[PDB]
């Protein structure tokens, strides 16, 4: 009996504290086998391409290209106008603008009123 | 730094020196090719304790995946020599 | 720049008497300076001027009349 | 990517990535030079609570100390020439209301 | 604001230093606490005293860091206080230099840290300040003494804990001269500077006996 | 690092790893050597109480409470070796490691210096050139259908053969190149 | 000899250049170099005028 | 502290307020009320340009100390008598301030007791 | 030095104390200043004498440019572009001159603050007042004109100020 | 010129648990029925020049004797010179 | 001004009648000579201007831009030498002809005594850039990018022309001197509001304003190196110069109408600097940095104070130089790796130390390290905005922090760390690239000695 550990988004659960690894089953073992099989196939291909004395360039990585394309050029064709996207876009693209407009307009109206009333003490304020 | 460059003679001497201080191992029966589990009758926990002793004596820690498959003093000497790039 | 000193492997390292006498000299001069300053200017630690007791003062010089005048 | 295996023989040891494996959508956010999600010896909520409590207690006690200051049993310091009027601000043509200091 | 910021900074940094295992991290939190004390001095309207503390801290903190670096280089790039043990006799010059530096840092009387830090505490005792800020300054002084004790004890007093191959060496003229110049500095410069500069603040001539010495009992 | 990882960790490997981690963190807690020896032998005794244990179910019930107890008292600032993945000098000299192919870009005036070294380099290049042609066929014949099930490579089985994919293992820059 | 050459070519020449620049060009323009006025205490004599600043009020000396 | 404890746990109005001192007339104690004397005149006390907070009633001793420190410069340990005299004058100023503080404390005590006695007499 | 005007840049007589050594211990400052003089000032002075005689061997002059006055924007027809151009250039030159006047006053104030040491708050009240008046005048003349300032905008600002002043004075007189 | 002269190792028979705090450790495990198999290996940490320890106060007072001697000599000289 | 215009035109017959192997040398030498000649325009007066003739006039706002435009062409030729090696002589001469025409159009644009001629050349600069982007572009999206870079600009510039001629029907002249001298206030009316919008949004598009900046990452990524340098250095400053020229007629309506654009530029810089933090492409990151800097310039121009104009001019010059250098460095990496991805090629300091030093200096200038002219412009704009309103300092400080963050992120991702193992075709830097970086960076550190030459007419 000890105080327990609570995982969070920025503090993930340790591997040793994951009960899922202790629920060992034959299909889990086969899944790990095929996972390491595909990893070994990729490693073998990369090592074959990497140790070649005739290759004098850059080993093009399909995964990096896929990552860059999905991040940059695959966004709009998959975009769909949904209520979530609509409200999120409207908020994050309009709200800050109107908030800053309100703040600056209030400040400048206050300053202009103070100037017109003459109670500002703008002495030595030559450079503007 | 100023550290002297160690040789495999030094590595083997230090490994055997550490193993002889292990009272669970009779100093006369131990050799550079003497296996730990069969020739010396040591458990797995004794092997991991030996690996920890080598780590403390040499100042670097061997990864566990590589550590569990070090069964002879010569294997430890060779692994350390490959790690530290020892010529002669 | 210095002299050659070899490793020892589980015994005490080789020490030159030069560093020993230098360290002892500097510790001795630190303690001598501390004692000399404590002797010559002791008011820096234990003070020089006494702290008067506020209650020890009498009512004559504190401007107090016996509760009847003003 | 900080919590990946550091002893594995990665193709990109600094990045800790392998050639051909799928790349996380947010890889450039976890690159060992930025936010890392490695487990901590203490639960995140506990550290949050402790830090917030410490900061709040310090601020509250600073406010209390401002409310209840510490000082010595002395009066205000006395300055000779009308509380040093001429050399603090100037204005010599007004003849300020004079104050004189009580010798005790 | 400056007084409160300095007080919280010095308190928190000393408290963090009180239990660190890296020597360099300990000295870093020490210098952060000293900067917090400097900011506290600024907050009580004593600028020249803060400048004097800057000048003395330069000497003794730089020499402390050089001693730590000498130890680190001696033991083959090791910084955790769990792995340097008995170095009082293994390295005598580094030991005595670090001892003198820790004494000056803690405001041992008539050293370079005395002439600044004791005046800092004396001024903070009799100013219209926060009670909390004064309390945290006193606790920071106590924690400074405590972490100096931690460094000396864990690095010089017990039995050795470094790897068997002893490579401890000190006989290099560059290191010896560089350490000794700042040793002479941290010994005598406090007195020399304090007695050479013109008086730039009103002295605290009269004090209660307990309030005059409170830094000593705290340390 | 040198050994290719297996598909999984067996129970024995997990117990050994937990034992080593517990000993290391206990050493971190117990600074002095005699106290560490006493408590480490106590840990060994408490660890071998169920060494001769029989069934896997409650043995896996164990080594699970042990993980929680270790994580509760894991010394949040453990000792780390200087060159370990958390040490103060983990990747200090990675800025000094220059690949060998850079030497091919050297000016002929630079290669006039160190001529014997470049002669040996040419010999090594020729040896790699022939050995690669042998190695590719050896790997092709040896590998099972569907590719390797593990990232473990076979050794050389003939007289003049060299281990497959050896160039970028033996030509590591150095541990401390400068 | 090395230290003599060092002091000649690393201290003397820069100080010559700086002194020439300050004394003949920087000080040519007004208000470029402004000095804090030296402190005047009772009993001091001034070189240019020669008068004597009077002493103090003869305060009662005790302890 | 003891005064802090007395003021912050006892009656607040029983103890003086440092931000409002003095709260009583200066002739309220005795009618003589001798006046403090400043030795240094404005001209010499400005020509030495000590400091704006060093310009107190102890300025003459500070002027003497500065005079020596300028005069006997290489031997920085030459003069201690003027430093001692300046410290003594500052000590005297501090004890005068403490006298003022205690005077106001006991004057407030007397005023409070007089008011309480008057209220008791009115009640009876 | 006659390189600048003493009336434009006033300086106090610079009274300095005389040495009054109370000890027989020789100071290092005097010896250091003597050796510095001997090794630095003499070679520098000789080089300057050589350079000055070389300059005196070949003497030639340069002159300050004088600008005549022209009709300003107030006496300028509404659409007469030529007189508007002349008045505009005159106004820009006057603006530059006023900027340099403010610069001179600011330099006076800075020199006063540095020279007076610790009694600057009292001994620089005259310079502070002078700078206050000059800054007030400059702010009235040229502030709030904008990036595209012109003589017409300055004239309009002045006219608005005079309207306000006249209205206020009329109200005060008839109250 | 470096440290290359073939430094020799000591003999492993030199390290004995005798005279070290490892006796206490061995006795405390023996009360429970246990032995430390690596106790001898660490004996070198208590064998040679490491056999003596200095207290914190002793370390602080590293050069107190010579300093006090010089201080009293200087004080005596000052007294004998001023009272002339 | 014909002494600069005629040699630039004569560069065309010299290019076309040169040897098959001597075109680059001739073009570089004569472009450098023309830049040396154009350096004489830096002598300005505190009075109105340098009125050469009825058609062309010069000012201390036009002179630095003209000098930079003349100076950029030799750098563009040096950068374009490499990737055009396998091109036929006719097409190389066509590329040089496009660059020469672009320089000529910019040179005639920056004098432009009349607003209609300014508009004509300002829109004429669109054709050579479009051809350069859409013809000698490596990737397939160039065509798409070209369309963007076209239509956006025209969508902003077509109304302006209308407004321009409308002004001539009401005032009778578009000559800048008469427009300045005969200026009258703009009353608050819907007609005047739309006239203001038509006169402003033409230059707000090409700056570019946040929300109208979408064409810029596309055009900068898909253009060749020389197109990128000419787009980032000079073609972005056309909007700022046009705004400075045309704001003299929009008063006092500018004070009322600046808010929608001030809000978009003040919040826009934060958004673009944040976008720079998460970018897998070097060229896109540099483009968004350009967007942030030009948003700050927009704020400065809209504030309309002398310090604002000085800061805007200095920032325009410094940003042009720094962005050109950054694009050149990224192109030197791309010519080796052929990828244009930040994370793939790493640890290049250990392989190319001098190029790493160039990267460090370029990032330091982009980070606005004092006393560089970048920081002079930024500080002047910040002070002017603080005078405008005291709350703006929050946004400016946030932008400064994020700018330093992403600049050092650029430096660390590419130069520091461990090199990519499987990349072995990283040859030592040629003398051409090193000379290109030196010629980019030395003018910046020389202009920091005489800041008054790039501070504009309000100095
Ligand atoms: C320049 C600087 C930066 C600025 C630029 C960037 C920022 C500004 C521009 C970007 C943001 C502006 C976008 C405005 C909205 C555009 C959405 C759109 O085009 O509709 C197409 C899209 C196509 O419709 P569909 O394909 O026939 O139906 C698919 C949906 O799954 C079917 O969904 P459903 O039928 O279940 O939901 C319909 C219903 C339900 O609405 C809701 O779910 C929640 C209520 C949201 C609005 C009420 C509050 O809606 C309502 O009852 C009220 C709607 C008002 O319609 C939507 O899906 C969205 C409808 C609701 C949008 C709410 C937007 C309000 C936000 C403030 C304005
Ligand atoms: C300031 C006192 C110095 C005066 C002496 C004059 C020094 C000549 C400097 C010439 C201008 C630099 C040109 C940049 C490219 C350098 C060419 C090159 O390839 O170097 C390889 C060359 C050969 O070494 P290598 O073995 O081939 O190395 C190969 C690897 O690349 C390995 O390379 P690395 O790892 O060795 O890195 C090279 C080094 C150098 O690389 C750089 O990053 C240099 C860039 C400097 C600033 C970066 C831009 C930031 C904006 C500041 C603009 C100020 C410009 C002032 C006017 C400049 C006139 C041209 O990098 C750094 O150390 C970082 C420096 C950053 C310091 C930040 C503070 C700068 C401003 C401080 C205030 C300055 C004015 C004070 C005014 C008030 C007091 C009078 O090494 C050098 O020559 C180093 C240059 C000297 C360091 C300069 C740093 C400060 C000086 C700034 C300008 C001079 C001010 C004059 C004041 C006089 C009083
Ligand atoms: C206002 C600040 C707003 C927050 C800034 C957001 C910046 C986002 C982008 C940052 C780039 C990512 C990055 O730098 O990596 C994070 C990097 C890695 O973490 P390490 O702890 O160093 O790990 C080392 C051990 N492996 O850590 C950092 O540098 C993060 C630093 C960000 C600080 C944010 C919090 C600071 C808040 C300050 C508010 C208090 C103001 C003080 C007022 C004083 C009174 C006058
Ligand atoms: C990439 C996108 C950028 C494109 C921006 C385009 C918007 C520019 C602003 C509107 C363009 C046309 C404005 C008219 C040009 C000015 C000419 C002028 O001043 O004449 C006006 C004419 O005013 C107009 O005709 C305005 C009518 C506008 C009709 C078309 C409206 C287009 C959309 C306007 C709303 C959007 C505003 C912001 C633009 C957002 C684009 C992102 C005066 O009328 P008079 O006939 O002379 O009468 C005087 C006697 N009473
Ligand atoms: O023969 P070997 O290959 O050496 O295998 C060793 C062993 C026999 C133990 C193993 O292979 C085996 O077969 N075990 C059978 C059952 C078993 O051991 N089950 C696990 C027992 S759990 C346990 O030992 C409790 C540990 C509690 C202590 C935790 C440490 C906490 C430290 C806190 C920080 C200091």
């Amino acid at each position: 009996s000890f105080p327990k550990y609570k995982p969070s988004r920025l503090a993930t659960l340790p591997a040793t504290l994951d009960p899922a690894e202790y629920d060992i089953s034959p299909e889990t073992r086969k899944a790990q086998a095929e996972r390491l099989a595909i990893r070994s196939r990729l490693k073998r291909e990369y090592l074959l391409q990497y140790n070649d004395p005739n290759r004098l360039g850059v080993i093009e990585d399909p995964a990096l290209i896929r990552w860059t394309y999905a991040r940059s050029a695959n966004i709009y064709p998959n975009f769909r106008p949904t209520p979530k996207t609509s409200l999120l876009g409207a908020l994050f693209g309009i709200g800050p603008l109107f908030f800053w407009y309100y703040v600056f307009k209030t400040d400048r109206d206050k300053k202009e009123k103070l100037i017109q009333e003459g109670k500002l003490d703008q002495t030595f304020n030559i450079s503007y | 730094s100023d550290a002297p460059p160690l040789t495999l003679e030094a590595i083997k001497d230090r490994v055997l020196y550490v193993l002889k201080l292990y009272d669970k191992i009779d100093p006369e029966k131990l050799s550079v090719n003497s296996h730990f589990m069969k020739d010396l009758g040591l458990d797995s926990l004794d092997q991991v304790e030996i690996i920890m002793a080598m780590e403390d004596e040499f100042g670097f820690e061997i990864p566990d995946i590589d550590a569990e498959k070090l069964m002879c003093p010569q294997e430890i000497v060779d692994y350390i020599a490959d790690k530290k790039d020892v010529y002669e | 720049g210095g002299v050659h000193i070899e490793p020892r492997y589980r015994q005490f390292p080789q020490l030159t008497r030069s560093q020993l006498i230098q360290a002892e000299f500097f510790s001795a001069t630190m303690w001598f300076w501390i004692l000399w300053r404590f002797w010559h200017d002791s008011d820096a630690v234990l003070g020089h001027f006494p702290y008067p007791d506020p209650s020890q003062w009498t009512d004559e010089e504190l401007g107090i009349l016996p509760d009847d005048e003003d | 990517q900080q919590e990946r295996d550091p002893w594995y023989d990665w193709d990109h040891p600094d990045l800790r990535l392998n050639w051909g494996e799928p790349i996380h959508w947010d890889l450039d956010m976890y690159i060992r030079n930025r936010v890392d999600t490695s487990p901590t010896p203490v639960s995140w909520n506990t550290m949050c609570k402790h830090l917030f409590g410490f900061v709040a207690f310090m601020l509250f006690m600073f406010w209390v100390g401002e409310i209840y200051p510490s000082y010595q049993p002395v009066g205000p310091k006395q300055y000779p020439y009308n509380d040093l009027y001429l050399e603090r601000g100037g204005d010599p043509t007004k003849e300020p209301e004079p104050v004189v200091h009580y010798e005790i | 604001m400056t007084l409160c910021l300095g007080a919280i900074t010095t308190l928190f940094t000393a408290l963090c230093a009180i239990t660190q295992n890296d020597i360099k991290k300990i000295v870093a939190f020490s210098t952060s606490s000293q900067l917090g004390l400097m900011m506290v001095t600024i907050g009580i309207n004593q600028p020249h005293l803060a400048f004097l503390h800057i000048c003395m801290h330069a000497f003794f903190k730089a020499m402390l860091f050089m001693c730590s670096g000498s130890i680190i280089h001696s033991l083959n790039d090791e910084q955790d206080i769990r792995k340097m043990g008995g170095l009082y006799k293994a390295m005598p010059f580094t030991t005595t230099a670090l001892i003198i530096g820790s004494l000056a840092l803690t405001g041992m009387p008539y050293l370079t840290g005395f002439y600044s830090k004791d005046l800092i505490i004396e001024a903070v005792n009799m100013s219209y300040t926060n009670a909390w800020a004064l309390l945290m300054t006193l606790i920071a002084t106590s924690l400074t003494a405590a972490y100096s004790t931690r460094i000396i004890f864990f690095a010089f007093l017990g039995k050795p804990r470094f790897p068997p191959l002893v490579l401890i060496n000190e006989n290099n003229p560059l290191l010896i001269n560089s350490i000794k110049r700042l040793l002479i500095g941290s010994i005598f410069a406090g007195f020399i500077i304090s007695n050479n500069i013109p008086p730039m603040t009103v002295p605290n001539t009269t004090m209660p006996l307990y309030m005059k010495m409170t830094a000593l009992i705290v340390t | 690092a040198f050994s290719a990882p297996a598909a999984y960790l067996t129970h024995q490997q997990k117990v050994l790893r937990l034992y080593k981690r517990a000993l290391r963190h206990l050493e971190s807690w117990c600074v002095h050597r005699d106290k560490y020896r006493y408590f480490a032998c106590l840990m060994r005794a408490r660890f071998d109480e169920h060494k001769n244990e029989k069934d896997m179910v409650k043995a896996t019930q164990l080594l699970r409470q042990a993980e929680e107890e270790f994580w509760y008292g894991q010394h949040p600032q453990p000792y780390i070796f200087p060159e370990s993945p958390g040490g103060t000098s983990y990747e200090r000299y990675e800025c000094y490691k220059v690949p060998e192919w850079c030497l091919d870009d050297w000016h002929p005036s630079e290669k006039a210096m160190y001529p014997d070294y470049f002669a040996k380099r040419e010999q090594w290049k020729r040896l790699r050139r022939e050995s690669w042609e042998r190695e590719v066929k050896q790997l092709q014949e040896e590998t099972p259908p569907g590719g390797p099930r593990t990232e473990a490579l076979p050794p050389a089985r003939k007289e003049g053969d060299l281990p497959p994919l050896w160039w970028h293992i033996v030509t590591r820059p150095r541990e401390r190149p400068m | 000899y090395r230290h003599s050459i060092f002091a000649v070519t690393h201290v003397l020449i820069p100080v010559w250049i700086i002194h020439y620049y300050l004394k003949y060009h920087v000080t040519a323009k007004p208000y470029t170099v402004v000095e804090r006025k030296p402190r005047i205490f009772p009993g001091d004599t001034i070189l240019e005028t020669g008068e004597v600043i009077p002493l103090m009020k003869e305060f009662p000396d005790q302890h | 502290g003891a005064h802090l404890a007395r003021r912050y746990l006892g009656d607040a109005s029983k103890e003086p307020d440092p931000l409002r001192m003095p709260t009583f007339p200066p002739d309220y104690g005795f009618p003589e009320r001798k006046e403090r004397e400043m030795v240094a005149t404005q001209q010499e006390m400005n020509d030495a340009q000590l400091m704006l907070q060093q310009r107190d009633y102890c300025a003459h001793y500070l002027i003497q100390l500065l005079k020596c420190k300028r005069d006997s410069f290489p031997n920085f340990l030459a003069c201690k008598h003027e430093q001692h005299d300046w410290d003594y004058c500052e000590h005297l100023d501090y004890v005068k301030r403490m006298k003022e503080f205690e005077r106001e404390r006991r004057l407030l005590q007397r005023k409070k007791r007089r008011e309480q006695r008057e209220a008791e007499m009115a009640r009876g | 030095p006659d390189s600048w005007d003493k009336d434009v840049y006033p300086e106090p007589p610079r009274r300095t104390p005389a040495p009054a050594p109370q000890t027989s211990l020789p100071n290092p400052v005097t010896y250091l200043t003597k050796i510095f003089d001997l090794l630095v000032d003499r070679p520098v002075t000789l080089a300057r004498e050589f350079i000055e005689q070389q300059h005196a061997k070949n003497r030639y002059y340069y002159y300050h440019r004088e600008f005549r006055r022209v009709p300003d924007i107030t006496e300028c027809e509404e659409k007469d572009i030529l007189c508007m151009f002349e008045a505009e250039m005159q106004w820009r030159r006057d603006y530059k001159v006023d900027q340099e006047i403010v610069n001179i006053i600011q330099e006076r104030l800075k020199a006063c603050q540095q020279r007076e040491g610790e009694s600057y708050r009292q001994n620089c009240a005259k310079e502070l007042e002078q700078f206050t008046q000059v800054s007030k005048a400059f702010q009235d003349r040229y502030s709030d004109l904008g990036a595209h300032y012109s003589a017409r905008k300055c004239l309009a600002k002045q006219k608005q100020r005079m309207l306000a002043e006249r209205k206020a004075a009329k109200e005060a007189a008839a109250a | 010129e470096h440290g290359h002269s073939k430094m020799e190792l000591p003999d492993y028979k030199q390290w004995k648990i005798e005279g070290t705090p490892l006796e206490t450790v061995q006795e405390k495990l023996a009360a429970r029925g246990l032995r430390d198999p690596w106790g001898r290996n660490e004996a070198w940490r208590y064998s040679g020049g490491f056999a003596n320890n200095v207290s914190f106060v002793g370390a602080l007072l590293k050069g107190f004797k010579w300093g006090f001697a010089a201080f009293v000599v200087a004080v005596g000289a000052e007294y004998y010179l001023e009272s002339q | 001004m014909l002494k600069i215009i005629i040699p630039t035109t004569m560069l065309l017959p010299m290019t076309w009648m040169s040897k098959h192997n001597m075109i680059w040398i001739n073009a570089t030498v004569h472009s450098l000579l023309i830049s040396l000649i154009s350096l004489s325009l830096l002598n300005q007066l505190g009075e109105n201007s340098l009125n050469f003739s009825l058609t062309f006039f010069s000012d201390s706002l036009s002179a630095p831009l003209l000098v930079l435009t003349t100076w950029l062409l030799p750098l563009m030729l040096m950068a374009s030498q490499s990737h055009l090696s396998k091109e036929t002589t006719t097409r190389k001469k066509l590329y040089i002809t496009m660059l020469i025409l672009l320089q000529l159009f910019l040179i005639m644009t920056f004098t432009a005594t009349e607003l209609i001629l300014f508009y004509i050349l300002f829109e004429a600069t669109l054709v050579p850039t479009l051809i350069i982007i859409t013809r000698w572009g490596n990737q397939t999206e160039r065509l798409n990018a070209g369309l963007y870079f076209l239509f956006y600009t025209l969508a902003g510039s077509l109304p302006l022309l209308v407004a321009l001629v409308y002004i001539q029907n009401t005032t009778g002249s578009l000559n800048f001197l008469i427009i300045h001298y005969w200026s009258h206030p703009l009353s608050n009316s819907w007609s005047n509001i739309f006239m203001w919008l038509a006169c402003i949004m033409a230059f707000m598009v090409k700056m570019p304003l946040y929300g109208l900046h979408l064409w810029l990452p596309k055009a900068h990524v898909e253009a060749p190196i020389a197109g990128s340098m000419v787009l980032a250095a000079v073609l972005l400053k056309l909007g700022g110069y046009g705004m400075m020229r045309i704001t003299t007629i929009l008063n006092p309506l500018t004070n009322y109408m600046a808010y929608p654009f001030l809000m978009l530029s003040m919040w826009g810089m934060i958004m673009t600097s944040s976008i720079c933090l998460r970018q897998t492409d070097l060229k896109s990151l540099i483009a968004y940095s350009s967007v942030s800097h030009m948003a700050l310039v927009i704020v400065a121009i809209m504030i309309q104070t002398p310090w604002s104009f000085m800061g805007a001019t200095a920032l325009m010059i410094a940003h042009g130089l720094t962005s050109s250098m950054l694009f050149c460095l990224a192109n030197t990496n791309y010519e080796r790796v052929h990828s244009r991805t930040m994370i793939l090629a790493r640890g290049l300091q250990t392989l190319l130390p001098l190029m790493a030093t160039w990267w460090l200096v370029a990032s330091l200038t982009n980070l606005a390290l004092p006393p560089s002219i970048n920081l002079i412009g930024e500080l002047f704009i910040i002070t002017a905005s603080f005078s405008w309103s005291n709350i703006t300092i929050i946004l400016m400080g946030m932008n400064m922090m994020i700018t330093a963050l992403y600049s050092l992120y650029m430096l660390i991702t590419t130069q520091r760390g461990k090199y990519t193992h499987h990349i072995n075709n990283i040859k030592p830097s040629f003398t051409r690239e090193n000379a290109l970086m030196a010629l980019h960076i030395l003018p910046l550190l020389l202009l920091t000695l005489n800041p008054k030459m790039i501070l504009g007419p309000l100095y």
